[PDB]
């Protein structure tokens, strides 16, 4: 069976608290990210600093690659990071060097590790040359 | 699996998605882009109450049978879950079902809005197929 995806997820109690924690602060969030609307795959483990973390992820339904949330989930249920980015409808050097003109929004505020952390995912798209 | 660009327009070609019903293969990546940025494994929980599946996001409700879906239609006969195989035959043969339902790629509103009309080529421009 799959990991859960981020929906699942936010079906315990523990991880749905965080997650609404999480956006305890910004102003002006996205429908899409509030909501966590939209195309997800099985979420991934991962540690750092001897903490675990539950990375999931999710995207703008019908414009996923240029609109997608990272989050990141402390195993402990004790906190959420999240991660969004934007890119602009330029399909043309976009394509290929899209960290180029990408736009980066953080919530939760992520220490400088959970950033890195975060930033190392997105990067793992084969396309995010 | 999430596919590189150019990976993923080699492997529709093999499929014989090029030019099938008269889209060229650019039509097929750039679809795949806003649907799901070439993740196989994604799934959306649509407005309409079912779910999207793979890389092409093929709804519950017509498309594949997830079981979940009332009125479930499974046009395609295939279960949705081999939509999320990192093979993308079965999503190439329902998708090959779709376009031939008599409304071409319009049956993608993501295409339909964000893809017809434009320089599709650019999603293939550069790849040496």
């Amino acid at each position: 069976e799959e990991q859960p995806r981020l929906f699942e997820l936010l079906g315990q109690p523990g991880y749905k608290a965080t997650w609404h924690a999480m956006f305890k602060g910004e102003s002006d969030v996205p429908k899409w990210v509030s909501d966590a609307s939209g195309p997800s795959s099985p979420s991934t483990s991962l540690s750092l600093e001897g903490q675990p973390y539950v990375l999931a992820n999710s995207c703008k339904p019908h414009d996923c690659g240029n609109n997608r949330l990272l989050v990141a989930f402390r195993g402990d249920k004790s906190a959420a990071y999240g991660l969004q980015v934007s890119l602009p409808d330029e399909p043309a050097e976009v394509m290929q060097t899209p960290s180029k003109y990408a736009t980066y929004r953080w919530y939760g505020e992520p220490s400088r590790q959970v950033r890195e952390l975060l930033m190392k995912q997105l990067e793992s798209d084969p396309n995010w040359k | 699996k999430v596919f590189g660009r150019c990976e993923l327009a080699a492997a529709m070609k093999r499929h014989g998605l090029d030019n099938y019903r008269g889209y060229s293969l650019g039509n097929w990546v750039c679809a795949a882009k806003f649907e799901s940025n070439f993740n196989t494994q994604a799934t959306n929980r649509n407005t309409d109450g079912s779910t999207d599946y793979g890389i092409l996001q093929i709804n519950s409700r017509w498309w594949c049978n997830d079981g979940r879906t009332p009125g479930s239609r499974n046009l395609c006969n295939i279960p949705c879950s081999a939509l999320l195989s990192s093979d993308i035959t079965a999503s190439v043969n329902c998708a090959k079902k779709i376009v031939s339902d008599g409304n071409g790629m319009n049956a993608w509103v993501a295409w339909r809005n964000r893809c017809k009309g434009t320089d599709v080529q650019a999603w293939i421009r550069g790849c040496r197929l």
